[PDB]
């Protein structure tokens, strides 16, 4: 069972800024199999990042994200209005199918 | 020569297959001659028995053409008419040519797979014991008489019967 | 829905020939071989010999092996037989019989004519 | 349907009226020409039909 | 153009179980596997169970073996999930998420439902 | 049996294969047990998901029959109209059919490719260190255990690695 | 990949071949290059340019439209007229999407054909001379020069010259 | 029923070029190779060169390298010559020739183009 342990937790920023999302794994992950999820409360997560380096359809440009071994991060160059919810990262080369702590982004 | 048998590997027909769509051809010290494979050939004759019924079917239902009279100030109706009737007319005849041209080439296709899948089925059942010619032809390493061709035409070929003296006879 | 349609009785005599017909419906081409029975009153059935389907190949019983012609025409699905030499004990009630397959060997007669009735 | 024209008569273009129908989801019948209006006339004309 | 509806909110009793449902459109038939994801308030996504596309073949996770049961329809293309023998703390959010492909494994969630609150 | 593979010399299915289409069976000292070939599966998924939404989109435009009324005195007219909605209902109806019948023909024929074609994956990998027992099955001439099976599953078997004790076993 | 030659055991192209369809590459003492199989890509354009003609034929006799007018008072007619056309126009639409969707799959699939079928014209020509490596190529078990991969390549493989000098380098 | 159309006759003068084209119909797209062959009046016809179907390779005569471009779009089907540094002797026919097959090697002319006069 892996344990994913996102370190930021609570990262406050102002449109413009850089956003960078760090997730950890206890164990490598196999084939470098991690996502990554927009979380807005009272809305269905989307799905942004798979694999941890191809775009998920209709994103835009500024997703994107990299990392391998049990190192991954999410980075996003621009933030828009719309940037600020939680990001979660699971790994999908497991069976349990373990699931991030979520990081919530606040407005500065 | 979609599956490379009918006009590939096997460049010729037999003019002395009389009985059967496909078949076999065998000669050894006792004699030779051709025989058909009857259960192939039967499973051949389903499929364009019933490909055919299928055709007749689907075109029973077909447009039909009735004759009407229209006076001379109904020319827009009496044009309506007769681009109906046409109409479905060229619709009809484009369906009855295409499945035609369609259905000749399935079953010059399905013919060719016959082929195919009797030539691989002879060979994964005389494995090694044989030399694969190339020519549609299997040469025995071992004595294979009336009874043992009989085996291989019907799928009960003995490999382990004839496993050790085949081996002899190819390394040296 | 297969039917098989033969000629009418038919009257001869020592020394001629009976040429009776057997034509089937329920497509456009014959797909079944068809072979010929007959049953002379006081005697049981008797196999007579019968034709492929497709590739008209055609095979009689020994016992009247230079007698009997069946022939078949591909373009309109029809069966003859051509019995010659008449003699004696001639008479009987001839049916044509389809077969469950395309070839004689290994098949089963599906469906039998009505019959034809052939005095000499 | 039983109850058509009560007075025995036709109508013109019967059909192309159903036809108009066939596109119209909603009539607001609006008074045109009032039955008090017809003043010179008798207008309680009625039959057994 | 592919959404999930689920079914609404619920309220129920220790002891009692529930019936979530999740109809899936887009196309006459689920080809694309389902599996069950919640989220207890003060606590992160947990995966539950999920069940392949056309086979119907079930898996679950170690936590909650026994105690979920994940069933499909073919005909309706709709996917249960049944939680039996509820105690404390099961309060929670459940979604289901569509996979990339037919099969739990090696795959990731393209969609989720918009999600059923169930309190106990 | 286009290919010759389903119902053909891999004559039966397998009940216990409950996760995948298509996939192997293995059998050595540590056990034995299914495993279904996952891509080749997603793969005929692809196909039967696009194969189907293509069937929709086609027939979304067929035509619509409309009511209408006609006088006693236009029964040409009236002809025209049932005739019309007649003729194109029958035209629909056909295509339809047809479509499904020709589908149905490629779908188990696709089918019946992907096994040869995965059949033949196996065997063009492990090209002389098996046997090819001519029922679906290869037995190895070395011992191959779950992590040398498990490379056969994912195409990555290392032929040069069993080359040499192959041949010793495959000799005497 | 229906027969399994494109993107099968053949996972990828050749940008070298600039003189056909298909062809052989070959490599020995003297030097390598391409060379482009003239006979199979000939036969390709055959059926591609016949497939072409048929599809302009079949269509060239289609329902074409007439403009009309129609009072107010004939709103049967002028709508009777507009589902005439517009139905007509929905059946050749419908033939003309599904023709070439269907002819795409076949010409694809035709294409796979050949490939298999020019890797098996090898094959069982060089039955037991070469070593099948299993990625569409050959490695021959004797000295192959120019003049022997010349004779590969238009079908006129002399085995039984090669049938000594092989075996003694495949048994050691 | 296969015709190729080509230019009209042009006039040029010593170090400028000449642009002949040849339209093949029959067809949606060219299948067969188109060479050109020319004739000086007082001489022979000589090969220049041709170019194959849909690949576009093109062969040129060991005479006439460095000189001649033989060009197509396969959008229209059309073939072009370029003949360049036009010097003495270069007045003849042009004529565009169409293969028996897609490649140049191993194939005949079944048509010929009606051709074109250039002069210098
Ligand atoms: C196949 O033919 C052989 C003749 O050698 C015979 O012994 C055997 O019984 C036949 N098998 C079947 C299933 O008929
Ligand atoms: C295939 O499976 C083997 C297990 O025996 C593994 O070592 C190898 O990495 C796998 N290959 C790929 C490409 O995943
Ligand atoms: C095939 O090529 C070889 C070249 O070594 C030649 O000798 C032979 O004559 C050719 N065969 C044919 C049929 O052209």
């Amino acid at each position: 069972e892996i344990v994913l342990t996102q370190s930021p937790g609570t990262l406050s920023l102002s449109p413009g800024d850089r956003a960078t999302l760090s997730c950890r794994a206890s164990q490598s992950v196999p084939s470098s199999y991690l996502a990554w999820y927009r979380h807005k409360p009272g809305q269905a997560p989307r799905l942004l990042i798979y694999g941890a380096s191809s775009r998920a359809t209709g994103i835009p440009d500024r997703f994107s994200g990299s990392g391998s071994g049990t190192d991954f991060s999410l980075t996003i160059s621009r933030v828009e209005p719309e940037d600020f919810a939680v990001y979660y990262c699971q790994q999908y080369g497991s069976s349990p199918y373990t699931f991030g702590r979520g990081t919530k982004l606040d407005i500065k | 020569g979609l599956f490379g048998a009918i006009a590939g590997f096997i460049e010729g027909g037999w003019q002395g297959m009389v009985d059967g769509w496909y078949g076999y051809h065998h000669s050894n010290d006792q004699g030779s001659g051709y025989a058909a494979d009857k259960e192939s050939t039967q499973k051949a004759f389903d499929c364009i028995t019933n490909k055919v019924n299928s055709v007749i079917e689907k075109m029973n239902t077909q447009f039909e053409a009735v004759g009407k009279e229209f006076s001379n100030l109904e020319r827009r109706l009496e044009n309506l008419n007769k681009k109906m009737e046409d109409g479905f007319l060229d619709v009809w005849t484009y369906n009855a040519e295409l499945l035609v041209l369609m259905e000749n080439e399935r079953t010059l296709d399905f013919h060719d797979s016959n082929v195919k899948n009797l030539y691989d089925k002879v060979r994964m059942q005389l494995r090694d014991n044989v030399k694969e010619l190339g020519n549609g032809c299997f040469e025995f390493y071992h004595k294979c008489d009336d009874e043992c061709m009989n085996s291989v035409k019907n799928g009960t070929y003995d490999y382990p019967k004839y496993e050790e003296e085949s081996k002899l006879n190819r390394n040296e | 829905q297969v039917q098989l349609v033969q000629s009418g009785a038919e009257v001869k005599k020592p020394g001629s020939s009976v040429k009776v017909s057997c034509k089937t419906s329920g497509g456009i081409f014959r797909s079944n071989a068809i072979s010929w029975v007959r049953q002379a009153p006081g005697q049981g059935l008797e196999w007579m010999g019968g034709v492929v389907a497709i590739f008209g190949t055609t095979n009689y019983a020994q016992n009247f092996q230079g007698r009997v012609t069946i022939t078949a025409d591909e373009s309109s699905s029809t069966v003859y037989m051509e019995l010659s030499r008449l003699r004696s004990e001639d008479t009987a009630v001839y049916y044509c019989a389809r077969h469950s397959g395309y070839h004689i060997t290994n098949t089963f007669f599906d469906y039998w004519g009505q019959g034809t009735l052939v005095t000499v | 349907p039983r109850d058509g024209l009560c007075y025995p008569g036709s109508f013109n273009d019967y059909e192309e009226l159903k036809h108009l129908l066939s596109s119209v989801k909603h009539f607001e019948k609006v008074k045109i020409l009032p039955k008090d209006r017809w003043t010179q006339h008798t207008t309680t004309g009625g039959s057994r039909a």
